[PDB]
């Protein structure tokens, strides 16, 4: 359970984006909108797991800039295949976050 | 020798942008290679007929700027996003047509309104086609692809308006078959006094071949006149005659018309970076306004009759 | 008389349904189980096959019949080798 | 102008009222609602974290489908069926069969909430949930349908839930327990939280990674798009759980989570486990089954469960041991009894594969490898009668899956039995027995396939009689080794 | 032994169709496996609580047919085509909202109309949610997937109407902030006499648990009443009070309402293949009509006040 | 209710009127309109056979793009770039470079008709035509754009038409002649009829077949969708031709067709020919270049031309001989001078390939095979200096492509020269010289790349000077053998 | 020119359908709507060339039946990548045909 | 003095630009052309290389210079072998 305990005791939050046109823009957005957070990316080809410690924000304005075309926040659902963290979403941004620190 | 260079994140011409290039930047910018060689726009004999045409009507325009290519559609529309937007607006208009026809809207218009439509509305297909033709001309002559793209979409919007008018002319004729709807529009365009100012204006405008003058006359003079002197008064008349469909239709067309004005004004702002251009633009406006004013006066006199 | 049990054979991966007879000796039950296990998923080996109630510590006598054992139908047994 | 959703959203879920012409309990009967006595007023604090509204839903969902169908259309000639490893084709067959009609059953779980939940936001999100599962069921019938003309096993995308085939019974026993067989709050906790935030990611995203490696983009694109809906409607569970805890029902909530996660685990161990570690070609295994479990269940789901204020399940350590062990045996069982499956299991034990297994599961060769040694020897000596069963496996009275253990050098196997109401039941784990004991009225008179065989309900009492009972309509539909034993040519 | 058979062009259950199976046939038909085993709908203990529920409220319904599965949605709608259709209709309605708000429609309604809307319109969100809940119940209980599918789409349409009402209640409150819009609807639903017939009707309807009775009461009695006694009179009142948006909105909602009636009538026709069912359906109609009539009378009295 | 298009369509094209404030000739100048003196009234009988209307257009075109982009998105990770044969990647590079900005230039040809054609139906169909070509230019910039970050040669999707690279000049000399450089009626005949119903099918559908065999569905799906637009707007030409014939202009119409088809042929022989018979991997050659020509140009286009009442071109027999011969030499030229291309040509002469070529072109090995024999020997003996040029090829004053013939055993080569206005011109065929003589004012002062080199416009006068002149900005952008000569390992 | 003459002297008309969901339904439709015509099909993977002698009709009603979903004739343009013959199209059908016989 | 011609070499596949000298003999011109052809795309062979105006029937004398030939700059010539 050493391996298991260590897997459980993480504070990684953030989107899992399915393969498509949102992968690179979401990665770039995570980096830009969370300065002073390290962004981790695990590439599984069909999807990419993107994470930061404790909290990761994606703003509509930044995502639109990185994607390069008009974008409404609700459209992210087309490519948001899963996520780590609790979610708080509105017209301006999505926030992935934890209440506890493990 | 050459230098060894690494891949660029975007086109070489955009590579110096601070921002990540947008869809619009990638597919719209600096596509007219015909502006590269001043002596030979096109890859033919330097004095071939079309090369002579472009050297005179584009390159030699008094409207001058050292970087027309830097122009940006403020809406940054591309083919893909234009179709999304217009499928939205057009679906909406077609839905209005369906629903108002179901409710037999045309049967409930004020007595005699069918005759006002036959005389003042249905022949708009000629005016709108002239705008279509003229828009296509600015397209083919403009010195930047970003400018031409705005003109392509505007040419399409002009055909959209024509098509609205054709459909409603026919539909109205179903309820009012004895008003000459769909039958007498060419005669009216050619012979009716209220149409003659507009027709004279457009025949002359279509023969202003300098790209700069074509643009100013079309987009800064003719088209704004149509908005204030045709589109809006028709809405007022329709209201007075219990036509509730026409104002909604025209509101959708006005959305297109305001978009054309937005990009036009943005081109002007770009042009005005060169102080010489103010006198040039103002000169062309002063030149055409009399014709446009007479066109509107005649049309309004007819509408009010 | 037919008598269903569920049998786990030593070194196999599962428990299987094996129908034995009310009058079978543990030696015979052990044989009927082995049939469905040895040379299929379990290597043959030297030694005496024994029967015990599942996870039990006690082995049944080899000559004892299932009747004499007190086992009920559909109860679970293990077949193992003497150590 | 248009007004932003935040300004009018509250009015869309301002739908609770105080009943006057019937009683609150008549309108929301406990057996269908599961409100545990919590009054209407308390449920109004329910706040779905992943919201949508009707206009956005139809527009967005239109776009999702246009992409799914367009990709399918553009790839029809990619020769996936003809050129894919047969282990991958079998993966498709078992997915569509085990999932498609269950997705449609999930519409009913969502419907149960849309009518019977006391939380207004839950009733609305459940309405989009009904729509989502309708999408999922229709997509996963439509996609495999083109393959009917190639292979009768694809008929099972539709037929499986209509059959008494053993795996279909295992699927139905599970989904009827967590989806269609309980009150609305139980659905919220067992289905939307436990199953839909917890396990489905393994089959719809873990598998999608393998599908992309295998070059099957039609399928990977399909299931990943499906999971975007799951991610939204699954978020009905958390707010229900938080509300139960706030209202003094933590123990009851925890028990339902613990139960649903174990039940889901046993099913995925037999469906997804063999797919990931055996059927999927070695070159296409993005990660092992255990690796994906540690990513999706431990690293993601369990951490989220803790964040919400629940505890690790009592059976945690058993669960971890099981991840190392169970599917290797479930795979062995499905393969040995392959003729009762509607897909063609791949053995997955070429020397190259066994090296991978040993690396991913140190000790594998001295355990399961011992059985595969005997099997392989028989195949190389053409003793094929020894690679087909002549009896039934013993089956769990909860999971409906054969009773297994660890074979070979350190053999260990345990069955957990129970006498109850004059009947003897057998379970494949401590937890499965515990699940039964949590709610005996749900299970006590259910008979598993072996119980039915012994009761005389399957006639004749032979392999053929059983295969007929299970719904097989031709020789071609019954499972065979995926490569027709060509893998022995590598041994 | 078994026979050897070749691949079928479609599902085994459709293979005997003369016609090539449609998208609708392929993805909609015969999906409720819960009807296969009369003793045990669900794969659990035959006397588990939900098995007992289904044996009583589905299997034992006096509304009987030997092949409910053969039912066909006359519109043959699937998830994909529903979304295409409703994105069309809903885009259209959202476009109306945008355009009428731009034209400040709400400011020009007849004096006092805001109070009529607050009392007679905004609390519709409760009625429509009841239709939503009730539709979901028929979904989960119906004995064929083709029937349930119609109910799923109808549940969604009910939420569509609720959402329209929520949006317009809020929007109206922006122009009329002192009318209790978005504030007093629960009180009205609970206490206002004009709403009490409707509320009594729905509370009782939501407790008719037999699938057959649920369907008849909801779709043949309640919903047609809403069309004739709520939807259409509201359109007439709006016309008398210069509300031109409401009639257009309601016309879009009525398209949904007529669709619900179409599939309902098609189910009735299917059911009537069994002559016994006529007395059953007619009995349930006679049972509920009094409640529905009183609901309408009370609502109309309130609307007319 | 809605009224059907047939009931209102005539009003959409009832737009001709009799000018009063300017003259008909002022409004429709011959140099821009090309009405050949045919009065307005006669043009009203123009009847476009493939109609559409604004509402249908935006709706349909929205659907076309959604599929094109969705497929691209779903396949981004299919490793096409990394895993494809480099001959296929070069095929993509030469396509996007030669086509993308030319598509955008075609907007201007359509625009010329939308303003200047006297036929009302032509002006409307040309409006949709402007929109179609805008789509095509944007798609074919957008798609290759993602590859910029991998390979500077992809920059040429945008840069090519801005360069003086020899193939870009050949492309521009052609498109500026048939698309942007002539009156509206000439555009209708040369572009929409001749080029767009005649030749584009080779590059956008013939190539799509090869792309599908190669497993590049993003590209095959893209170009086939593009060609659905072509199929509609190309149908502006036929009704123009029929009208000219009815109005006594058959000879003038025939000459324009004859000219445009030959000009198009020479370009496709250098672009599409090498792609189909050499760059595309042997296993992916659906049919040979000649086979595709016989399907698309002879079997389909030429038969359609006859049906409309026109005659086979005077140069028919020369054309057929050319199909057997020309591209084999154009390929040899592009490859030997590969360093001046923006793509990496594959030699395509492994023994297995040469057997295929011999089968598809009996006698190939005793002709081009003789040159490839010398080249291959040099490569096997590492005499690489003998596989790179130290001089310019002689270039056609019409096509802008090197002057070639049949090499080897039955050597034959012919240049067709002309003195005109005190200058000496050289043409690669009888027809190319004839084209020049049909309209000398179009061409007479044009200078081809070799004329410019000799006139002192290219400095310095060396390979490096020329490469710089052509717009190459780094070593990496210049063409090399596609497999870096790894193909010799098979010889 | 023997080969060339023979290639030219054909009377084949009909649609070229690009790879996708219209291929099989169009083939089936061509067979059904042109009874007593032999329908030829050449499969090039990215597209299929479907032909009959002299004339080939595709009706909207039949195409809709074979495709299995609501269908308007104008939608065929989504997948009609080319065609042999002259074309006559309306809301009810498309006709591919020749005026001459060669 | 520099003198551009376009030269087609026997058995090659194309015509190339070759700059010769006003005072070169046909033997020398033939050599300067061969440089860009033989051992590149054309096999070496025995025999005397000759020069003729393109498609001409007459060969130029081997000793004749391009000056004496009357050829104009940029005219086309063939280089062939005596038969
Ligand atoms: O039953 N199933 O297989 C299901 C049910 C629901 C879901 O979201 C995914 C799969
Ligand atoms: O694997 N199983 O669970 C099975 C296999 C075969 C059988 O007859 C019954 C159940
Ligand atoms: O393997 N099986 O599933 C079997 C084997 C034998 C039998 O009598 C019944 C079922
Ligand atoms: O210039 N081009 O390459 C083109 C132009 C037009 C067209 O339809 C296709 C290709
Ligand atoms: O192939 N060509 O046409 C060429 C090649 C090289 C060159 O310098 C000029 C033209
Ligand atoms: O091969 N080339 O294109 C060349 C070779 C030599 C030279 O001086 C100029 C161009
Ligand atoms: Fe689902
Ligand atoms: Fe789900
Ligand atoms: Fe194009
Ligand atoms: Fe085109």
């Amino acid at each position: 359970s050493t391996l298991a305990d260590q897997a459980l005791h993480n504070n990684n939050v953030g989107p899992i984006i399915r393969a498509g046109d949102l992968v690179e823009p979401v990665i770039e957005t995570a980096e830009i909108d969370n300065p002073g957070k390290e962004i981790t990316v695990e590439d599984r080809r069909a999807y990419v797991r993107i994470a930061a410690e404790g909290e990761l924000i994606l703003t509509r304005k930044t995502l639109e800039e990185q994607l390069g075309r008009p974008f409404n926040m609700q459209e992210l659902e087309i490519n948001l295949a899963s996520f780590a963290g609790q979610i708080q979403a509105d017209e301006d941004q999505i926030r992935f976050y934890f209440d506890k620190t493990m | 020798s050459f230098e060894s260079k690494k891949p660029m994140r975007t086109w070489s011409h955009l590579a110096e942008m601070r921002k990540k290039p947008s869809e619009y930047d990638i597919v719209s910018r600096k596509l007219h290679y015909s502006t590269n060689n001043p002596d030979s726009p096109w890859e033919l004999s330097p004095d071939s007929p079309m090369n002579l045409w472009y050297k005179q009507y584009r390159n030699a325009s008094p409207l001058k700027h050292d970087n027309w290519d830097a122009f940006t559609d403020p809406d940054q529309l591309v083919y893909r996003t234009y179709n999304l937007m217009q499928d939205g607006q057009e679906s909406y208009v077609q839905s209005l047509f369906d629903q108002f026809n179901e409710r037999e809207h045309d049967q409930m218009v004020r007595e005699g309104w069918e005759h006002t439509m036959a005389r003042c509305y249905s022949p708009l297909r000629y005016l709108f086609h002239c705008l279509q033709m003229s828009s296509a001309y600015v397209q083919q002559m403009a010195p930047a692809s970003t400018i031409s793209n705005c003109c392509i979409l505007q040419t399409a919007d002009s055909l959209r308006w024509l098509t609205h008018t054709a459909y409603r002319t026919h539909e109205l004729s179903l309820t009012y078959p004895d008003a000459g709807l769909g039958e007498h529009e060419r005669e009216l365009w050619e012979k009716e006094p209220g149409w003659q100012g507009l027709r004279e204006l457009m025949e002359k405008q279509l023969t202003a071949f300098d790209w700069g003058e074509a643009f100013v006359s079309l987009n800064l003079v003719v088209k704004p006149m149509i908005v204030e002197s045709i589109f809006k008064p028709l809405q007022q008349q329709a209201w007075e005659n219990n036509d509730t469909l026409l104002p909604l239709l025209i509101d959708s067309q006005l959305k297109d018309a305001e978009r054309h004005s937005r990009w036009s004004k943005a081109l002007v702002k770009h042009a005005l970076e060169n102080p010489d251009n103010h006198a040039v633009i103002e000169g062309w406006i002063e030149k055409w306004r009399p014709l446009a004013d007479r066109a509107a006066e005649a049309y309004l006199s007819m509408l009010s009759s | 008389s037919a008598f269903p049990v569920h049998a786990a054979f030593e070194k196999d991966f599962l428990v299987q349904l094996v129908v034995v007879d009310l009058n079978d000796s543990m030696d015979q039950v052990a044989e009927k189980v082995a049939y469905h296990c040895v040379n299929r998923r379990v290597a043959p080996r030297e030694g005496v096959m024994r029967v015990r109630k599942h996870r039990s510590t006690e082995l049944f006598p080899r000559d004892m019949t299932i009747a004499e054992s007190g086992l009920n139908p559909t109860e679970v047994i293990d077949v193992v080798f003497e150590e | 102008a248009m007004h932003p959703r935040k300004d009018w959203y509250e009015l869309t879920r301002a739908t609770n009222w105080t009943p006057s012409y019937v009683t609150e309990e008549q309108l929301f009967p406990e057996r269908m609602s599961g409100h545990m006595g919590i009054p209407l007023e308390k449920w109004e604090s329910y706040d779905e974290p992943y919201k949508t509204s009707y206009p956005e839903y139809v527009s967005i969902q239109r776009e999702k489908d246009a992409g799914a169908y367009s990709v399918k259309a553009a790839l029809e000639r990619a020769k996936i069926y003809e050129n894919s490893d047969p282990g991958w084709i079998s993966t498709l067959k078992s997915h569509y069969g085990a999932i498609a009609v269950g997705e449609y059953a999930a519409v009913t779980g969502e419907g149960r909430m849309a009518r019977f939940s006391k939380a207004p936001g839950n009733r609305n999100m459940a309405t989009f949930g009904m729509m989502d599962e309708l999408r999922h069921g229709q997509l996963q019938l439509f996609f495999p349908h083109e393959y009917c003309k190639k292979d009768r096993q694809f008929d099972w995308a539709w037929r499986a839930y209509h059959s008494n085939e053993w795996a279909a019974i295992a699927a139905k026993h599970f989904f009827d327990d967590i989806i269609t067989g309980r009150d609305a709050i139980s659905v919220a906790i067992m289905l939307t939280f436990s199953f839909e935030t917890g396990f489905t990611n393994m089959q719809f995203l873990g598998l999608a990674a393998d599908a992309a490696e295998a070059g099957d983009y039609t399928f990977a694109n399909l299931i990943s798009s499906i999971q975007t809906d799951e991610s939204r409607h699954a978020q009905q569970g958390g707010p229900a759980l938080q509300l139960l805890i706030e209202n003094g029902k933590r123990e009851e909530a925890q028990k339902k989570v613990d139960m649903a996660i174990w039940r889901a685990w046993r099913l995925f161990a037999v469906l997804t486990g063999p797919v990931m570690d055996y059927y999927t070609p070695l070159e296409d295994r993005s990660q092992s089954f255990k690796e994906f479990m540690y990513e999706w269940i431990i690293g993601q789901f369990e951490r989220s469960l803790i964040d919400l204020g629940l505890d690790k399940p009592w059976y945690w350590d058993l669960f971890l041991k099981d991840i190392d062990e169970l599917h290797h045996s479930y795979h062995m069982g499905v393969w040995y009894w392959r003729t009762t499956a509607w897909w063609n299991p791949a053995a997955g034990v070429t020397p190259e594969e066994r090296d991978w297994l040993e690396e991913k599961y140190p000790g594998w060769n001295k355990r399961w490898g011992r059985c595969w040694d005997v099997i392989t020897e028989n195949v190389l000596n053409d003793r094929m009668d020894l690679v087909s069963p002549e009896t039934l496996p013993s089956v769990c009275n909860m999971s409906q899956i054969p009773l297994v253990g660890v074979p070979g050098d350190d053999w260990n196997i345990e069955v957990f039995s129970l006498e109850h109401n004059g009947r003897l039941y057998h379970f494949g784990s401590e937890v499965d027995r515990w699940v039964f004991q949590q709610d005996p009225v749900q299970y006590q008179n259910h008979m598993n396939i072996v119980d039915r065989f012994l009761a005389g309900q399957i006639q004749p009492m032979t392999l053929e009689g059983a295969l007929k009972y299970m719904g097989f309509q031709s020789i071609e539909e019954m499972g065979k080794d995926a490569h027709d034993f060509a893998w022995a040519d590598k041994c």
